[PDB]
């Protein structure tokens, strides 16, 4: 009584129901490190200007 | 002018050339600071972006 499959079926994507659980973590991966501090809050203008040895500007 | 005038004008002047002076102080450490430990906006060097790769699965499971 088995059927041949025909063209197209076997190449399907199915989905598979398991007793297993999901790995949390198939890569063995530590913590990854804490990224930099980004950017918040209003920009201010620079204090007295540029700064550069007599540029009040 | 008066004495007053040029007292405090000249007041006014140190007041703004030492807060110039003690920002370019700041400014040095932070650059120092900021080139040895890599931990602030600046000396950020890129590194890959991670959105290039592709999680999908592949052809061979082992990766
Ligand atoms: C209600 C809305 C409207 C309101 C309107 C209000 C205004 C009404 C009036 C309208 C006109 C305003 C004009 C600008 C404001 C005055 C700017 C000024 O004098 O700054 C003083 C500035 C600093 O003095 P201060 O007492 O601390 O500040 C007074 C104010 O608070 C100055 O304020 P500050 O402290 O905020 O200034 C910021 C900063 C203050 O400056 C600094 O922080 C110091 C650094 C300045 C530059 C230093 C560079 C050093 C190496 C180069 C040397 C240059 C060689 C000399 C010239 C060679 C021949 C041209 O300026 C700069 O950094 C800009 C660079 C200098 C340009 C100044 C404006 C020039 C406009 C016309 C240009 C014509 C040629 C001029 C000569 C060319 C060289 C300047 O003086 C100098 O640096 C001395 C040099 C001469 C400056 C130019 C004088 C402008 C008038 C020229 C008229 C005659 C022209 C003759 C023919 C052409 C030449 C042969």
């Amino acid at each position: 009584g088995w059927v041949r499959p025909d063209l197209g079926e076997l190449s399907k994507v199915t989905k598979v129901k398991t007793d297993r659980p999901l790995p949390e973590n198939p890569y063995h991966s530590r913590a990854r490190p804490e990224p930099n501090p980004e950017v918040e809050g209003d920009l201010k203008p620079a204090r007295h200007g540029s700064r550069l040895f007599f540029w009040t500007m | 002018d008066a004495p007053e005038k040029n007292y405090e004008r000249t007041m006014a002047i140190l007041q703004i050339e030492s807060e110039k002076a003690e920002l370019r102080l700041k400014e040095l450490e932070v650059r120092r600071l900021m080139r040895a430990k890599g931990d602030g906006p600046w000396f950020q060097y890129p590194t890959i972006d991670k959105a290039l790769i592709d999680h999908s699965p592949k052809a061979t499971p082992d990766n």
